[PDB]
């Protein structure tokens, strides 16, 4: 996955499950949650984006 | 056994009442039935059960009585 | 709503005025004036200002599921903050009088917890329910024999 | 007393030790994320369970947990 | 700091409050926020009223813990004292130092900080309370 | 010159932009809405003009607008009453018999079936009867001619057009600056003498000139269309004359102090007109005289541009004592820097005198012919009652805010609100005994009382055939009021009211007002009224006093005037703030006034309203059996309430079946609100999830995501759908049985 | 001036020496009943309470019982006010083996010898109370 790249979230006790989402910026380094997802709906809190692994994101659509 | 000989007219009994804190026209009031204590009518229908079932008796009820407390004991 | 619809109906028809709950079951109105006013009058006139009869007991506990039904009401709409602060409050009045400070509590008193208190409410609006429908189903009946 | 953790999903922004009003958090150094923090519960016997660190949280469901547990005269508030 | 207390600090002059300690200070547990002043002036009490804080070194009692970070949000937020210190009086005369514990705040990272509680996994990956039954243990 | 005019000129530019912006006032809601809670957020901080600026200058100025706004609003209220008097009424033929015509201002259309609603209220017309009290109203200023009316409905429009036009004008023209607003000795001097006085001494001059010859006329008999206009009446010392031999003096004696020749329309007779069963009319210009010297006089007092008068500052810090440390010091501050606080009090003074209008206009008929029409008498004191117990929970709402919001320590150090605020503690405990204490006496001897009863023992009752709790001081008090017509009111010819004790007046019949006799019941029920109050005072002093602070949250103020809670900690943190507090009063409220309420009917039905026949025979309404029923619980379930609905659930097919549907649908409303008290947020989340994913699924999702009502906003639905239930089951029930017996 | 000042010189206990907490009168008052005057016993100061109490508490049974129109009032007001100065007495007695367990003993108030003194003054000063209260009322015509 690349910056701007469409990602369905696969995280199961995320609020955004099975929900698409845009990537941020991918961090090069030894985070464990690297990748920055912002999405077009507000969670409970009200917070758009969310920290996301590399495996818990599914890919739709490329930059 | 007076509610036997005439199930239609006669209101059947749940227990006699004993209660300190009554007055004289709430035991004339609640003195009814063939009795002449203060007493409840019985609303549970347990009166028709027992009769259907071969109950006739106030020896056979307290009978009953004692064999269901021997089968808890 | 059962036990209402089976009273109702049992109550006409065993008086030999089903027409009465086909006419009036239709709408709410017939409903509140046909079954709970109309029935009601030889309950709450088990006791009044003239005597007493045998139905007074009837009428005591029909006022008495109204009372638990009501207190219910308390528990279910009031929480615990309130509780907690008249709680504390009632803690400084006996810690700080004389005479009676000398009196000391064991347990420290507290509200009552938020689960507790839906358990406790509930508990009473149900009391109250049972015991104020009950007086009503039998004392109706036995007030008209019909 | 109530039981805090705090799961590996922090950020290290710290709102959570800001909104505690028991002293009950802290950070210490780490190296999963950016900030190089990550939230800690060395105090929870003073935990009283208001869950206002849950409410500062920005993480989607939220890093650190709060799980009501004992009642002891701290957790419950008692100033008697 | 270390587990000592100067007992004859002067205190905020009060008119005397409906909101101070219990009996239950002098029996199970008392706190104190010691905090220094540059002026006198005149701050809100966390158990209702307002008092006039002393020019210079100051002592006050409390029945809990959240009272004394009460107070001392009150003296962040507000004119800035940063240097109050908060302590649990026992009813044997031991102190023990709270706030402000390895010298600095909280917020502020410190190495030497041990974590604890923390769980290298998320949330979302605790075991099913099946698994815990009759055993005692939480899948926390 | 202090006390000056200073004015902006053109702050703010008229335009239609901000209305196409919702949200704008506030800094969170202007970025748009992402979930359906900024349609509520929106709602609920309209007139939060406090936290929308921080500038108390722009929050004066809206304030200002806004009761130009207000006035504007109940200017077009007066002139629907005026305007549906002169063309849907049948005023005038009511006026030619205002003892068998029924009052009626208001006609429906027929499309529905609902022309039923029409009923036959008298003098050849068709309408919904009228409790307002309008038409007696009209009757004591002269209005006999319905071209009056008329344009007293245009003027009232032009009145209203004004303050809208002045509402804009004070916000986009001409805005005062904040010393402007704060001259509070210049404001009390000019509406103390200027509104209040001169409002009277208007009134008194209308009254004299105008409402005397007519009500005279109409009292003497002369039908409304002989009597001359009032215009005919004001210019003519001889016919004025002719009715009152007084104005042939002119007014020299009033300059020469010759007062006492004016003692033909400027009386102190008291007691009831024998012909209308109300005040004469006489004595209600000599009142209103009174009162207009005695606030022009008081409206003297404060220091103005000259020299002469009071500062109040200087008034409220020489009142100090040994027990309240400094006293009144910093009051004068906090009552010209804070709004609320002017509402924390204002809002109780006008909820206190609303319940005094009520006490007072039964017992004191003060329109003609108003006595004998039950239904408006009835109407008008639950009516009063139920304002003023909701303005005096608003007293304790704006009494939290201001404490929350405005409270500064520095300013009121060691003053009233300090020392107040330092032993609250006390206060809420005592009144917490207090409140015990009157419940377990009031309560219990009513549930003795059932128990006696149900057991039988009606000797050992508290009645007045057994162990008796007579009113001894009420009774003395009453015996006092009857004695004062020549002792202690020498120049009176009869007394202030016959509730006192006297004669009963009757206006054709019907019995106006009658002595009311108190007994152990009216004891009982007087008692249930202190407890109620106090337990209302005991919840809303609460609030209050533990807004900023208490022992279970230490920091109480930093979290807002309002918020559900602190989480589920310290034990549970539910109902804490100050808003709860008013939230949970105001039930406490609506018991209260409910049971005043259902006393005033009872009593009124039972001991005074009725007939008279030949040699004095008495019939009341329900048969004088509140003495003797009012003793028990279920005295007042069977007698009152199942006893007095047959007439609200028998008006189906007549003219009152509006009452049926109104007892129906809010009986329906009171029940529908106990789903949003006793349920909670989550819950109502969850399932709007289960409803989002077939929406979702369908392709359906707003944009605006759907959320479950916040906890806040939750407890305010259903303590709003509860009042109108209970005020909606009420008010049908009272009118629907009051109209029709 | 000022009358109402800090509790004993510290301002920040939850209380207030007001005129009612700290007069001279008070002290003098709730210095000098039995639970608080000097050099009394537990035994005494339950004596002297409960001859008080007992008194007390025959009067209002007599008067306003459901017997009070009969005969037999006056002896039916003191076996009611008997009945609820042996519930009383039980409570006392409960309240003590909850509270005072493990204890030294002695002449201190607080503790199991001591409050089991106090409970037995109490008793036998409130039945003693309720009689002498029944002899005046019987006689109540000598005065
Ligand atoms: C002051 C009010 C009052 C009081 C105290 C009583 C007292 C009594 N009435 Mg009564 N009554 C009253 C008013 C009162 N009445 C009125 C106004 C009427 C209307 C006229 C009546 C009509 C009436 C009738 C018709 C009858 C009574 C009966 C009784 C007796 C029932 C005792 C019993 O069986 O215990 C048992 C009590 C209970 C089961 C209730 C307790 C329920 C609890 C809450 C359940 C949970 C318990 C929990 C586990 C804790 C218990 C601990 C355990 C160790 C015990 C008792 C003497 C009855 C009788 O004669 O009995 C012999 C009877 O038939 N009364
Ligand atoms: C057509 C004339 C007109 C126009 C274009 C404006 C335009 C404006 N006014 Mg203004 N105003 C006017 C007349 C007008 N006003 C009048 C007559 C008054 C006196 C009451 C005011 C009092 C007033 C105040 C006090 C304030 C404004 C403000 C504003 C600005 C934003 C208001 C907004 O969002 O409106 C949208 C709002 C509405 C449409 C609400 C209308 C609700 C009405 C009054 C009640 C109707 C319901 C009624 C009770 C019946 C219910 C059943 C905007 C520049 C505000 C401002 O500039 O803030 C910085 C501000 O604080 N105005
Ligand atoms: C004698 C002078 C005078 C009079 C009559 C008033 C009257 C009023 N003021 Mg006011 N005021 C005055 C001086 C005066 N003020 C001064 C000097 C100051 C500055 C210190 C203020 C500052 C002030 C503020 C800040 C506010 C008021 C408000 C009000 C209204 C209160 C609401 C009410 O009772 O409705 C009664 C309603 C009526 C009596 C209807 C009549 C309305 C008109 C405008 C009254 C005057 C008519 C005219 C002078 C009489 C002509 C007589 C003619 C027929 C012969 C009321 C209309 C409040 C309000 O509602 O704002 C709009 C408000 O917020 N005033
Ligand atoms: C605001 C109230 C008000 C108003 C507008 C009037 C107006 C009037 N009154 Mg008047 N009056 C009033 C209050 C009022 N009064 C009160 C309160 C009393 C009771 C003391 C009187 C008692 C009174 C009498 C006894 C008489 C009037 C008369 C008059 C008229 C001529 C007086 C005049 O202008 O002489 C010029 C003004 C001066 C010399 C000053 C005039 C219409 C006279 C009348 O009926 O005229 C036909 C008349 O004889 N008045
Ligand atoms: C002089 C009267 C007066 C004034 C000027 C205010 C003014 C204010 N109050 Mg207040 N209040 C009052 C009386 C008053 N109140 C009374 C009498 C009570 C007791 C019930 C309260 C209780 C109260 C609370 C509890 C709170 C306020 C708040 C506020 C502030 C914001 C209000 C707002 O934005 O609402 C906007 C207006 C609305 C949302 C409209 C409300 C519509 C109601 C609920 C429904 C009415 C139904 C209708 C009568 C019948 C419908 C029939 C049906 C068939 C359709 C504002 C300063 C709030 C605040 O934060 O203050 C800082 C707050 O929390 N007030
Ligand atoms: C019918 C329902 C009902 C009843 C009985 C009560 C009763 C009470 N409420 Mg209340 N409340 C209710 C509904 C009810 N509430 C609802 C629906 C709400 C939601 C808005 C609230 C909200 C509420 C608040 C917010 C507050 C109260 C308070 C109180 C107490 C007032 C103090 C008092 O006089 O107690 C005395 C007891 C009574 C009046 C009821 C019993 C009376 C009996 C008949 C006589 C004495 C019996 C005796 C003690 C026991 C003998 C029998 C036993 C041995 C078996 C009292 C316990 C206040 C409080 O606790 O502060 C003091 C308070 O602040 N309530
Ligand atoms: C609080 C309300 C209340 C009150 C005042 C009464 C009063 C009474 N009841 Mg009653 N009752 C009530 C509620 C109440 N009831 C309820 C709710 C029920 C139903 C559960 C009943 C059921 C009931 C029955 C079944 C019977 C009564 C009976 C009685 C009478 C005698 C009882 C008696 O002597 O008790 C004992 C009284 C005392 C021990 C007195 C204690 C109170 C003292 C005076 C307090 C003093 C405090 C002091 C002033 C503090 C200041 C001290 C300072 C100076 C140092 C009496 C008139 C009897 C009767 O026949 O009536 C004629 C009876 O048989 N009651
Ligand atoms: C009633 C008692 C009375 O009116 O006292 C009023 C008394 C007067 O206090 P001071 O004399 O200190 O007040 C002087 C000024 O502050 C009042 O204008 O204040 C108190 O003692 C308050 C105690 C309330 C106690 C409630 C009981
Ligand atoms: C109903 C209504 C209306 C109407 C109203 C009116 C009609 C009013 C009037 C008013 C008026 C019409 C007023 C008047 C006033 C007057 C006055 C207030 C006067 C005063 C005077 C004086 C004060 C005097 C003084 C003097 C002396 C005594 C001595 C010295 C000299 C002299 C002469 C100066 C409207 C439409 C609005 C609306 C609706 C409601
Ligand atoms: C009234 C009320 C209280 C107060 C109720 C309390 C404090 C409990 C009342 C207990 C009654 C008075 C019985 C007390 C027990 C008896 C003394 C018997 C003792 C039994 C033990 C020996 C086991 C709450 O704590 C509360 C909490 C949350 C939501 C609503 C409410 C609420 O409405
Ligand atoms: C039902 C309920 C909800 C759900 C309520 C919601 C989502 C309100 C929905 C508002 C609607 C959309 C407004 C319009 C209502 C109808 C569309 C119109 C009905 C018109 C009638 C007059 C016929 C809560 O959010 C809640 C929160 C806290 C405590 C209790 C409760 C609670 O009881
Ligand atoms: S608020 Fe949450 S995400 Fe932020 S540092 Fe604390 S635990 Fe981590
Ligand atoms: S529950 Fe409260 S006290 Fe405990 S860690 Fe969270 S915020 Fe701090």
């Amino acid at each position: 996955i690349e910056r701007g790249s469409k990602v369905r979230v696969l995280r199961p006790e995320s609020y955004w499950f099975q929900e698409c989402g845009s990537v941020a910026t991918i961090a090069k380094g030894g985070d464990r949650y690297p990748v920055v997802v912002r999405f077009e709906k507000v969670n409970y809190p009200g917070v758009a984006p969310n920290n996301f692994a590399l495996d818990e994101l599914g890919e739709v659509e490329a930059p | 056994q007076q509610w036997v000989l005439n199930p239609l007219k006669v209101k059947p009994i749940a227990h006699a009442i004993w209660d300190p804190h009554f007055g004289q026209s709430a035991i004339k009031a609640f003195t009814r039935g063939g009795v002449s204590y203060p007493v409840n009518i019985a609303t549970s229908g347990v009166y028709h059960w027992w009769y259907t079932v071969g109950m006739r008796t106030n020896e056979d009820l307290y009978f009953g009585a004692l064999g269901l407390l021997v089968l808890s004991t | 709503w059962v036990t209402f619809y089976w009273h109702w109906k049992h109550l006409t028809v065993w008086g030999g005025n089903a027409a009465a709950f086909n006419e009036s079951s239709t709408y709410i109105m017939g409903w509140l004036r046909d079954y709970l006013w109309l029935n009601s009058s030889p309950l709450i006139n088990g006791y009044n200002a003239f005597g007493m009869n045998a139905q007074a007991v009837w009428a005591w506990m029909f006022l008495f599921g109204h009372l638990i039904w009501a207190t219910g009401f308390m528990f279910l709409i009031s929480w615990r903050g309130y509780w907690q602060e008249l709680i504390e409050t009632l803690v400084w009045a006996h810690e700080r009088t004389p005479i009676a400070n000398l009196v000391k509590w064991r347990d420290k008193p507290v509200a009552l917890s938020i689960v507790q208190a839906r358990l406790v409410g509930l508990a009473h609006f149900t009391v109250g329910f049972i015991f104020t429908f009950a007086p009503f189903v039998i004392a109706s009946t036995t007030g008209k024999f019909a | 007393s109530h039981s805090v953790r705090v799961y590996d999903t922090c950020i290290g922004c710290t709102q959570c030790v800001r909104a505690c009003p028991c002293d009950v958090l802290e950070m210490v150094p780490w190296d999963g994320c950016k900030a190089g923090q990550i939230a800690s519960a060395p105090r929870a016997e003073d935990c009283i369970g208001c869950k206002r660190c849950e409410t500062a949280c920005p993480t989607d469901f939220l890093s650190v947990r709060v799980y009501l547990g004992s009642e002891t005269t701290r957790s419950l508030g008692l100033t008697y | 700091t270390s587990d000592v207390l100067n007992l004859q600090i002067p205190t905020p002059t009060f008119g005397g409050s409906t909101g101070g300690w219990l009996r239950a200070a002098e029996i199970e547990e008392k706190y104190a926020i010691t905090w220094t002043s540059k002026k006198e002036q005149i701050f809100e009490m966390p158990t209702s009223g307002a008092a006039i804080m002393q020019k210079g070194e100051n002592l006050l009692y409390l029945a809990k813990k959240e009272q004394c970070l009460a107070l001392s949000t009150q003296l962040r937020t507000l004119f800035k004292i940063s240097d109050y210190k908060i302590y649990r009086i026992f009813p044997n005369s031991e102190v023990q130092y709270l706030h402000p514990k390895d010298g600095v705040f909280p917020e502020k990272l410190n190495e030497g900080r041990i974590g604890v509680g923390n769980v290298g996994y998320s949330i979302g990956k605790n075991p099913n309370p099946v698994n815990v039954k009759f055993t005692g243990k939480n899948t926390f | 010159s202090k006390v000056r005019v200073i004015v902006d000129k053109d702050p703010v530019a008229t335009s239609f932009e901000k209305w196409a912006q919702p949200g704008h006032f506030s800094r969170t809601l202007a970025k748009g809405p992402k979930t359906t809670t900024w349609i509520w957020n929106l709602h609920a901080d309209a007139h939060d003009f406090d936290s929308q600026t921080s500038s108390l200058e722009d929050i004066s100025r809206k304030i200002f607008s806004a009761h130009f706004g207000q006035l504007a609003i109940i200017f077009l209220w007066v002139s629907q009453a005026y305007f549906h008097g002169a063309r849907f009424s049948n005023y005038s033929a009511w006026l030619l018999n205002p003892t068998s015509i029924k009052p009626s201002a208001q006609v429906v259309w027929p499309v529905v079936g609902q022309e039923i609603l029409n009923g036959d209220v008298g003098g050849g017309f068709s309408g919904v009867q009228i409790t307002s009290g309008v038409f007696q109203m009209w009757r004591a200023s002269g209005i006999t001619n319905e071209t009056e009316l008329y344009w007293t409905a245009m003027g009232g429009l032009m009145m209203s057009a004004l303050m809208v036009f002045a509402g804009w004008f004070h916000y986009h023209k001409a805005a005062p600056k904040l010393e402007w607003f704060q001259n509070v000795e210049s404001m009390m001097n000019h509406h103390l003498a200027g509104l209040l006085g001169l409002g009277c001494l208007s009134w008194s001059g209308h009254q004299i000139h105008i409402s005397l010859p007519i009500n005279k006329l109409l009292d003497a008999g002369v039908a409304p269309q002989e009597i001359p206009l009032p215009h005919e009446l004001l210019f003519n010392q001889d016919l004025m004359a002719q009715l009152y031999p007084s104005f042939k003096k002119g007014l020299l004696p009033f300059f020469t102090l010759n007062w006492g020749e004016y003692s033909d329309f400027l009386t102190f007779k008291g007691g009831l007109n024998p012909i209308t069963g109300s005040l004469w009319l006489s004595d209600t210009a000599h009142h209103h005289l009174a009162l207009a010297v005695l606030f022009i006089f008081a409206g003297h007092m404060y220091r103005t541009n000259w020299g002469i008068g009071h500062s109040m500052k200087e008034i409220l810090e020489a009142h100090k004592g040994p027990l309240t440390g400094e006293g009144h010091k910093g009051l004068y501050e906090i009552l010209t820097t804070s709004w609320h606080a002017q509402l924390a009090i204002n809002l109780a003074m006008m909820g206190s005198l609303s319940i005094i209008v009520a006490h007072h206009m039964y017992a004191m008929p003060p329109y003609p012919y108003i006595a004998v029409d039950y239904p408006t008498q009835l109407s008008l004191f639950t009516h009063h009652m139920w304002i003023g117990g909701f303005c005096v929970c608003g007293a304790a709402a704006h009494g939290a805010i201001f404490m929350v919001r405005d409270y500064s320590p520095v300013q009121s150090y060691n003053n009233l609100l300090d020392r107040v605020l330092r032993h609250r503690d006390a206060i809420i405990s005592h009144l917490n005994w207090v409140c015990i204490f009157l419940g377990t006496h009031s309560f219990g001897l009513y549930i003795h009382n059932d128990t006696m009863r149900a057991l039988g023992r009606p000797q050992d009752m508290f009645s007045d055939k057994a162990i008796q709790l007579q009113p001894i001081f009420a009774k003395w008090v009453q015996s006092l009021h009857t004695l004062a017509p020549g002792n202690t009111a020498p120049n009176s010819l009869a007394t202030a009211s016959y509730a006192f004790g006297g004669d009963v007046v009757a206006v054709n019949g019907k019995i106006a007002m009658m002595p009311i006799q108190l007994g152990t019941a009216d004891f009982l029920v007087h008692h249930i009224h202190a407890f109620t109050i106090h337990v209302t005072v005991l919840i809303l002093l609460k609030g209050v006093l533990f807004a900023r602070s208490s022992r279970l949250i230490p920091d109480k103020a930093n979290l807002g005037f309002r918020f559900p809670c602190d989480g589920p900690g310290r034990g549970g943190t539910c109902q804490v703030s100050a808003w709860d507090h008013i939230f949970l009063g105001l039930f406490w409220m609506y018991n209260c006034i409910s049971v005043v309420i259902f006393h005033f009917s009872w009593k009124m039905q039972s001991d005074v309203w009725g007939t008279i026949s030949e040699k004095g025979k008495i019939t009341h309404i329900t048969g004088g059996n509140f003495a003797n029923s009012a003793l028990t619980i279920n005295g007042w379930l069977r007698d009152f309430l199942w006893s007095q609905a047959s007439q609200v659930i028998q008006s189906y097919g007549s003219a009152l079946s509006a009452y049926g549907i109104i007892f129906l649908g809010a009986h329906f409303i009171w029940a529908f609100s106990l789903m949003f008290l006793f349920s909670g947020r989550g819950y109502w989340q969850e399932l709007i999830e289960s409803v989002v994913w077939a929406h979702n699924k369908l392709k359906l999702a707003p944009a605006i995501q759907p959320r479950a009502l916040s906890i806040t906003q939750g407890r305010a639905v259903g303590l709003a759908h509860y009042l109108l239930g209970g005020i909606g089951t009420t008010w049908s029930f009272f009118l629907a049985r009051i109209i029709s017996v | 001036s000022e009358f109402v000042k800090p509790y004993n010189n510290d301002p920040f206990v939850g209380n207030l020496s007001t005129p009612v907490t700290t007069s001279t009168a008070t002290k003098l008052y709730l210095g000098n009943l039995p639970i608080y005057r000097k050099g009394l016993s537990p035994l005494l100061r339950g004596l002297e309470i409960g001859m008080a109490h007992g008194y007390f508490l025959i009067g209002p049974f007599y008067i306003l019982g459901p017997l009070r129109n009969s005969p037999n009032a006056l002896l039916v007001g003191l076996f009611s006010a008997f009945g609820l100065i042996l519930i009383l007495t039980l409570g006392l007695t409960i309240y003590g083996l909850a509270s005072f367990q493990g204890t030294e003993g002695g002449e201190n108030l607080e503790s199991a010898k001591g409050w089991r003194n106090f409970t037995s003054g109490f008793s036998i000063g409130a039945f003693g109370g309720a009689s002498v209260a029944y002899v005046l009322l019987d006689n109540i015509s000598f005065f």
